[PDB]
């Protein structure tokens, strides 16, 4: 079958030319099927002998099939492919389960044979030439060239998806109560027609292809629902997950290990519980990926327990557009947060789970906006619109934090959730000096060449102290003065320091942070009922 | 008509952008609006032949209840090819922006060219292509196309010029940029002649509009209190000292001498004759802008935003740091309470506005907010045919408690 569709323009990269890489040589078996098999598809119009005028060249190679015991054929156009011009993008990025829309049947074609229907460029048509040679290390050989568009070149996906949209363009506007979804070979088609007028449209359909030259088999064929789509199930009225299985063996290896880890992190995603913590455990210091790691107990109890989370098969719900989209989130830890998108309350239709690195500074709220944020983008490419939020914080919590940041933040409309844990401000700077409280004039300055230092303070009250610090940086001193501070001082302090670092802790506040020492200063400072942290130049008088 | 052939910078090829997700709502007016445009030979489908591609989004001006197209050629316009601005109207005392952009679909562009204003109209959950068009006429927001338009303009302006010397007319892209300083009456009126002008020629053309000089660079002031503890010190020192840097006049010293000691903050220090003095005297260095600081035409411009809090934003349009060529205080626009990113983008607006006004051309925004935020919620809000260069930054806490120390009128107006 060949339609009589126009060819797209296609050329080779700027001032590149044509393959010309020469054929490995055959065993007589293999030569006999390519034979066979060249002349099949070239009375079916499909490729054509070319004369010794053209010397570009692709490799041919034969294979028994898949299953078959008879011979199939393959040309490596890696070579072409590497020549060939960049075309736009063969759509990357598919329809999740969730964006789906409640069809009440659907049909799959497959329009796969396809793909040798839609006619190439006649002028780039010459770049395909290939040679079946001979035994005799002859003279010529069988040469022949593709009118249609080859399996595996670069172009013929971008292309055939291009013509494809041109051909149901016609169909898809006589019949606007008709969703069609296109996925290589795979073309789907729902609605929600009584069984006998969906049939009928689908017939249509196949006429309609077949005009353009594109086969697609009888019977409203192979498959049927649930239709088994890259490691989803779908069913006509919810969507699950393809059941991951986990190997269980009384040898571990490092690189076993890692792809169990790596597994059990993707599912992570629709199991909110999985953990990989001591697995992961088990990869320190290993000198090779075979080396085998001895088990430990704590690791069999989490593998196990991981067991038992996946042995429930979860399953999502399809997006019905007449009701609001709602998106809940919750904290399981500092930088772990869940969220579960729906319309009708437990019907969920997507869910998933954030995982943060602390970094130099942030803190939970901070966080769940990021969260918010990612969710808002995750649903406008889903279902093109913003979902409603209910979040674990409090409007006053949010308010101050905001009214009062540095950097500008928004999270879109949203209602609170009270689920515990809550998160909330786990300190708050003071605004102006404590009355009746000691002021600690802190500084600390280390050698940077051989890493030796000192840190102290001073009060109004007298008190003082110093601590010479062996191996560590100015940065760890002047934190340390802070730290020291707080340690000695009492539930209400005044520190004053020349730090640009404390003058960060001031203007952000963190409640997390990858310096140990931040986090022991953090820690410190949510313990203290009142405290005001000020800063004075550098070098200069305030002492 | 004839057509200029136009070409890329050499050794530059074309843009090829990704598209960002656009809400179903605006995808329905993009696809109305092209639909529309294509039928009228302005725009043509094209294949997956055409590896480029240009980021397209739909807008809804204040007072305006319908859709409109705006398309990021940002990327297209820096790798086009080169090919005058007044005073005046900085000097003048009200100026009406018009958006003479539809003009530009009169003229065609060179076949081979269009190739590069690809873009693309993305479907919901990927369901199915996206639509590829390209264009044939002018296309809004492209530089090229006042550069190709150049010469009709001039023609149509001409009568109301010669019959009106007394107004300055500047056209920045899809704008045109008519101030006088005649009393809002005459002025408001006399636009209206300009506008039934260019609609007699084809196209339509739509407190009233700017106020060029009311915008003046605001000092830096210093607070005054009868008794300065500790900690007022502290501040003002700090600040004195960072405020150096602009004015190198600037000294602390005695100041930091009543600063010695380690005393309560809250402990109140009597201010000696030569502290005095030197407060005083930074006081008169602060009452006006630096010397020396002048606008250089072939360097860009940078604008720093800072965000104040309470609805209150700061910001700088400078060549060289600290050498700040203007710097002023936005205020919260009333209604935008909720979000930080409404104020920020209405500022951004107001902004360039000012930098084409004076300088007619784009500053470079220094934007005190996080990528995704901004990429994701921008266009809302966005109501200017033209997009500004912009970059994110970490706001460091010292510039802002400087400017925070702005001029303000006892009584606006
Ligand atoms: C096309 C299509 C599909 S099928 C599909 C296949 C691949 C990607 C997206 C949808 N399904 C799933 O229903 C299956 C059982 O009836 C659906 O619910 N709505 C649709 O419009």
């Amino acid at each position: 079958p060949i339609s009589p569709i126009e060819t797209v323009p296609v050329k080779l990269k700027p001032g590149m030319d044509g393959p010309k890489v020469k054929q490995w040589p055959l065993t007589e078996e293999k030569i006999k099927a390519l034979v066979e098999i060249c002349t099949e598809m070239e009375k079916e119009g499909k490729i054509s002998k070319i004369g010794p005028e053209n010397p570009y060249n692709t490799p041919v190679f034969a294979i028994k099939k898949k299953d078959s015991t008879k011979w199939r054929k393959l040309v490596d156009f890696r070579e072409l492919n590497k020549r060939t011009q960049d075309f736009w993008e063969v759509q990357l990025g598919i329809p999740h389960p969730a964006g789906l829309k409640k069809k009440k049947s659907v049909t799959v074609l497959d329009v796969g044979d396809a793909y040798f229907s839609v006619p190439l460029d006649e002028d780039f048509r010459k770049y395909t030439a290939f040679t079946i040679p001979s035994i005799n290390n002859e003279t010529p050989g069988i040469r022949y060239q593709y009118n249609v568009l080859p399996q595996g070149w670069k172009g013929s996906p971008a292309i055939f998806q291009s013509s494809m949209t041109k051909i149901l363009e016609p169909f898809r506007k006589q019949n606007p109560d008709i969703v069609i979804y296109q996925y290589m070979d795979d073309l789907y088609v729902g609605s929600d027609l009584e069984i006998g007028q969906h049939r009928t449209k689908i017939e249509e359909l196949r006429q309609h292809l077949l005009r353009w030259g594109l086969t697609t088999p009888d019977k409203k064929h192979q498959k049927e629902p649930p239709f088994l789509w890259m490691g989803y199930e779908l069913h006509p009225d919810k969507w699950t997950v393809q059941p991951i299985v986990l190997p269980e063996k009384d040898s571990w290896t490092v690189n076993d290990i890692q792809k169990l880890v790596g597994k059990l992190n993707w599912a992570s995603q629709i199991y909110p519980g999985i953990k990989v913590r001591q697995l992961c455990k088990l990869l320190r210091g290993t000198k090779a990926l075979t080396e085998v790691i001895p088990l430990t107990e704590e690791a069999e109890l989490e593998l196990a327990e991981n067991r038992e989370i996946l042995k429930e098969p979860v399953h999502g719900v399809y997006y019905d557009p007449s009701k609001d989209l709602i998106a809940e989130i919750q904290k399981q830890g500092q930088g772990q947060w869940t969220y579960q998108i729906y319309q009708e309350p437990f019907k969920n239709l997507k869910t998933g789970k954030y995982a943060r690195m602390r970094g130099a500074h942030t803190n939970d709220v901070k966080q769940l906006t990021e969260a918010v944020q990612k969710i808002t983008t995750e649903s406008i490419v889903i279902w093109g619109k913003t979902p409603k939020f209910k979040l674990p914080i409090q409007k006053e919590t949010w308010e101050t934090w905001w009214t009062e940041y540095w950097q500008a933040t928004w999270i879109p409309e949203w209602e609170f959730v009270n689920t515990p844990p809550l998160v909330k401000l786990w300190y708050q700077l003071e605004k102006e000096p404590i009355v009746g409280a000691e002021t600690f004039y802190v500084d600390g300055a280390a050698n940077r060449e051989t890493k030796l230092g000192k840190a102290g303070y001073v009060t109004n009250r007298g008190r003082q102290k110093v601590v010479t610090l062996t191996d560590t940086t100015n940065q760890k001193t002047e934190l340390q003065a802070i730290y020291l501070a707080l340690q000695d001082s009492g539930l209400e302090v005044n520190i004053v320091t020349d730090s640009q670092y404390a003058l960060g802790i001031i203007q952000a506040q963190p409640d997390q942070s990858e310096s140990e020492l931040v986090n022991q200063i953090i820690e410190q400072l949510i313990k203290k009922e009142k405290v005001y942290l000020a800063w004075v130049p550098a070098h200069k008088g305030i002492g | 008509i004839e057509t200029v052939p136009v070409k890329l910078k050499p050794g530059m090829d074309g843009p090829k952008v990704k598209q960002w997700p656009l809400t179903e709502e605006k995808i329905k007016a993009l696809v109305e609006i092209c639909t529309e445009m294509e039928k009228e030979g302005k725009i043509s489908k094209i294949g997956p032949e055409n590896p480029y591609n240009t980021p397209v989004f739909a807008i809804k001006k204040k007072d305006s209840t319908k859709w409109r197209k705006l398309v990021d050629f940002r990327e297209l316009n820096k790798r086009t090819q080169d090919f005058p601005h007044p005073a005046g109207l900085k000097k003048k005392k009200s100026v009406t922006v018009l958006d003479v952009g539809d003009a530009y679909f009169s003229v065609p562009l060179d076949e081979d060219f269009r190739k590069y204003t690809a873009f693309t109209i993305p479907s919901i959950n990927n369901e199915t292509p996206g639509i590829r068009y390209q264009y044939n006429v002018l296309p809004q927001g492209w530089k090229g196309s006042p550069a190709i338009f150049q010469s009709s303009m001039t023609k149509i302006l001409e009568p109301f010029r010669k019959q009106n010397p007394d107004i300055v007319i500047y056209q920045y892209m899809d704008d045109l940029y008519v101030g006088s300083d005649l009393e809002i009456g005459q002025h408001r009126t006399k636009i209206e002649e300009l506008r039934q002008h260019l609609l007699r020629w084809g196209l339509t053309t739509p407190g009233y509009e700017l106020h060029p000089d009311k915008w003046t660079v605001q000092p830096i002031v210093l607070p005054e209190k009868d008794s300065w503890t500790v900690n007022d010190i502290q501040k003002l020192v700090g600040k004195l000292n960072w405020a150096s840097q602009i004015y190198p006049g600037i000294k602390v010293r005695q100041l930091c001498k009543l600063l010695r000691g380690t005393k309560a903050l809250t402990e109140v220090i009597p201010l000696t004759e030569e502290a005095e003095l030197e407060l005083a005297e930074n006081r008169e260095i602060l009452k006006e802008p630096v010397h020396g600081v002048y606008y250089d035409p072939s360097k860009d411009l940078i604008a720093e935003i800072q965000k104040q809090g309470q609805g209150q934003w700061t910001y700088q349009i400078y060549q060289e740091p600290f050498k700040n060529l203007k710097t002023g205080k936005y205020a919260r626009m009333r209604g935008a309470h909720t979000n930080d990113v409404k104020q920020l983008t209405e500022a951004v607006q107001k902004i360039t506005t000012e930098s084409i006004v004076i300088w007619g051309k784009t500053p470079k925004f220094k934007l005190p907010i996080q990528k995704e935020t901004w990429e994701t919620w921008w266009t809302e809000y966005w109501q200017a045919t033209w997009i500004p260069e912009w970059e994110f930054v970490n706001t460091p806490p010292l510039v802002k408690l400087w400017y925070q120390l702005e001029k303000e009128p006892i009584v606006g107006a």
